[PDB]
């Protein structure tokens, strides 16, 4: 169902897109995984520890 | 951890790539063939090393 | 044609104003006449500086009112209105007059 | 709004009382700057006590972990709501769901060593959009207890220290509210004479922190007033 | 006040002056090692990965 | 030396914001070099105007709330940070927004001057709900590049400004997304030439041929240090 | 809206064919722009001339063996590829070398015309075991740019050359290695800047700063069209 939903959107089925590099402008070999992860900011902030 | 993955992907081989079985006059033009886009990072090749 | 009479005490300020006005004109419309300097009014005043008496004791002040005649030959739709929203720097009395 | 959730976000965000779940259904009047005003449909409405429900939104205030608990209305003006429906989204909620963190485009790859053991390498588009810029609130107390040698005093006429005391305050003392205060500032001039024998106990801002004075509370010793603000 | 001239003073007191970095559960002697500082715009100690 | 030179041959506007541009003809291998260099420069270093200081009347700090509106004041500052302005003559202007009455406050309600152009007439800012409510904010639009934030602009500002002016972060760059493609050129006698199809996505305020010209001048004046001196 | 121009602070000349152009300070994320642009131009676009084809007697393809030599013809092909020659006037010069006697054959042993010269005469070609061995090769030198290898050369050619002609990789561009870093420099307030360190090693026939200046003016004349 993840693959079938990735086929409803026009995305590649493997979940992996070829990505270029912003520094060199040239392709990363062996396509990498891009997606959306729900990332959280925990309350261990660095200018309360320094 | 990252650096051994970078080495294990770098010094390896595959049975066909760009520049299979060509001959190279040194390691400097090995890196020049990798950067220009004429060979692959793992492509078996006779080099002349000192 | 829109005649524009800039009047101010500070000359630099007046100059600045004039330039701004020209800029405003020139982007919207076309053929701005130009910033023509008219004669400056040097309104002189003498006063006795003593509280009581000493008549040869005097200060002579003046107010230099500068004039800047800017004219606009073709009033378009866009140009004339641009001035309504475009207010100039303080201490510069402008006086636009079409025809 | 987590794109990949489990559907239990709704029950947690309702059942923990951080959102303003509607008590009686109906429409809305939406004054809301201060309170959501809900007109009640007649079936859920009592015969006497004609009655329209006025919900209090708790705006920017201190949590127990110095985070910011804040409620924002998620219904417009003149819009039907049902019993049990949510009206104001609390902290970490989005239309009644449960939004702890945020969803971002993530690549899995080594990138030049900057994510070596467990580190994480972040673009500038994350920090330009303020999409993690959290808001912390600090309560700071100042008291002028009568330890010994008379009582302490709340006056701007701060000593030794010059035209670097009387600044983010009024003529009668205490921080004047709002402002871009940082570290080493003065908030509440609170110093005694005989403690050429004056000192500086004036509660200041701690080292390293900035901020905006959002609120000043004062239920002080019956007298705090100058000639008249009280 | 942190004026504009004390940062050159700071780069002239750092230069050849090692510091002892120490991770909090030090078990053997390789858990206290001395480095030379390189100044960081930031608030986090940048630590070389092999170490 | 049998090299050639490229020109901007066809500049198609797919919309007012998203617009491609060709480059023709490029030499062999130069396509990815010029494309990546123009990408890095066109994403880092373009000049665009943005909102810097917002001045609302009858306000204390940005974390308060106001009479008659939907979005809170932090929401208003975020929706103003997204604004897209295009001034022509000056480099620092002050706009005015005044509006009363029930209904949303678009960006098309700002009482424009002559040399400022607001290119998004459907950008929403507020949702005025009370008919007796009013809002009169005075925005200040500077012009720069990169990203300069509120913390660094807390002491950097020299012109001693009065207190009460909310500071909004400055997102100056009007380029948001850029991609280049190296196709095969259709040259009637050469087969070893290529074209560069740069696909920009702007803020609507920047003109793409002007942006490409400025990025080219930036690259040439940076390389003059290599050309002249050694 | 004014940009930081740098000063070229150092040319640490290690050898006559080595350099390290320390360069500071640039805007944040500009060292990679300049370095990558110069690196790609210096790798695959810089003009120059070297040996492309060679016709040798006694051999019929690249895997035969002539007598009198310790090394084989792959080694003579590789040591020929390592030779750096410069042509001034023309662009297609054929050269011929003949060597007999006990001793190695070096680059100074070749027969040269008025337009060509050798930048390293003590660069070895081969060695000779027999005093009766008479080696002979017809060394053709074209002029192109960058790098083209013998694999795609033999894929691109179609005309039937005579038997005994040998293809070699054409190291047209005179640089051998360019690889940079980007370090971090400091102007007294902003620490976000970055300093370029370009390393370069070439063959003969050029001075590394001359190669850098050539690549820079190649890119500037390439971008000379649509500027202000």
């Amino acid at each position: 169902e993840i693959k079938e939903l990735l086929k409803l959107g026009d995305l590649p089925t493997s979940g992996q897109i070829r990505l270029y590099d912003g520094r060199t402008g040239e392709q990363f070999e062996r396509p990498v995984t891009v997606g959306y992860m729900y990332m959280l900011k925990l309350n261990h902030l660095v200018d309360d520890k320094m | 951890q990252d650096v051994v993955l970078g080495l294990y992907y770098m010094t390896r081989d595959c049975v066909n790539a760009k520049g299979e079985g060509m001959v190279l006059t040194g390691p400097k033009e090995a890196e020049r063939l990798y950067r220009s886009g004429l060979a692959s990072l793992h492509a078996r090749v006779k080099v002349r090393i000192t | 044609r829109i005649r524009i009479r800039l009047k101010a005490f500070d000359h630099r300020l007046i100059d600045q104003a004039t330039a701004e006005i020209v800029e405003t004109a020139k982007r919207t419309g076309a053929q701005v006449r130009g910033p023509i300097p008219l004669p400056t009014r040097k309104e002189r005043f003498t006063v006795l500086i003593s509280p009581h008496v000493n008549k040869d004791a005097r200060d002579q002040y003046e107010i230099r009112t500068h004039l800047r005649l800017v004219d606009i030959v073709e009033p378009t739709e866009k140009t004339v209105d641009a001035l309504m929203r475009l207010d100039l720097a303080a201490g510069v009395d402008v006086q636009i007059s079409l025809g | 709004k987590p794109l990949v959730g489990t559907g239990m976000e709704r029950a947690v965000a309702v059942d923990s009382g951080v959102t303003a779940v509607a008590k009686r259904g109906g429409v809305v009047q939406y004054v809301d700057a201060s309170r959501i005003v809900i007109k009640v449909n007649e079936d859920e409405m009592y015969p006497g006590e004609a009655g329209i429900d006025i919900y209090n939104l708790t705006k920017y205030t201190r949590s127990n972990q110095n985070t910011c608990i804040n409620q924002m209305p998620c219904v417009s003006l003149g819009e039907p709501v049902e019993r049990g429906d949510v009206l104001a989204d609390g902290p970490s909620t989005d239309l009644g769901e449960l939004a702890l963190g945020q969803n971002m485009r993530v690549a899995f790859m080594p990138w030049n060593g900057y994510n070596f053991e467990d580190s994480i390498l972040v673009s500038e588009r994350v920090v330009q959009e303020d999409r993690f810029t959290t808001i912390h609130i600090q309560e700071l107390a100042c008291v002028s207890r009568d330890t010994k040698l008379g009582p302490e005093e709340i006056t701007a006429d701060i000593p030794n220290v010059g035209e670097a005391a009387l600044s983010k305050l009024d003529e009668s003392g205490i921080v004047y509210i709002g402002a871009e205060v940082t570290g080493g500032d003065i908030l509440v001039g609170k110093v005694t004479p005989k403690g050429s024998d004056v000192k500086d106990s004036s509660l200041r801002v701690p080292n390293g922190v900035s901020g905006t004075v959002i609120d000043v509370q004062v239920f002080t010793r019956d007298g705090v007033e100058k000639d008249k603000r009280a | 006040r942190e004026e504009a001239v004390v940062w050159d003073i700071l780069d002239e007191v750092i230069r050849e002056h090692p510091v002892l970095l120490n991770r909090a559960p030090t078990l053997h002697r390789l858990g206290i090692q001395a480095f030379e500082p390189v100044l960081i715009e930031g608030k986090a100690i940048q630590l070389h990965p092999l170490v | 030396t049998e090299f050639l030179k490229p020109r901007l041959v066809d500049i198609e506007q797919v919309s007012s914001t998203h617009a491609k541009v060709t480059l023709e003809p490029l030499e062999r291998g130069f396509g990815h070099t010029l494309g990546n260099a123009l990408r890095r420069i066109l994403l880092s270093s373009m000049p665009g105007c943005a909102v810097t200081e917002v001045e609302i009347d009858g306000v204390l700090h940005e974390y308060s709330t106001k009479e008659g509106v939907q979005e809170d004041i932090l929401e208003i500052l975020l929706n103003l940070k997204g604004l897209a302005v295009r001034v022509q003559g000056k480099d620092e202007v002050i706009l005015t927004l005044n509006k009363s009455g029930i209904g949303p406050v678009t960006a098309a309600d700002i009482t424009h001057d002559g040399d400022v152009e607001i290119v998004k007439p459907q950008h929403v800012i507020c949702h005025l709900t009370d008919e007796n409510a009013s809002i009169s904010m005075r925005i200040k639009v500077q012009r720069g590049r990169g990203y300069v934030p509120a913390s660094t602009r807390i002491h950097s500002e020299e012109d001693e400004r009065p207190i009460g002016r909310l500071l909004v972060d400055a997102c100056y760059s009007p380029v948001e997304r850029i991609a280049y493609n190296v196709e095969a050129a259709r040259v009637e006698q050469r087969t070893d030439l290529d074209k560069l199809v740069i696909e920009m996505e702007t803020n609507g305020t920047i003109d793409p041929e002007e942006a490409i010209r400025r990025a080219a001048t930036i690259l040439a004046e940076q390389l003059e240090a290599f050309v002249d001196l050694r």
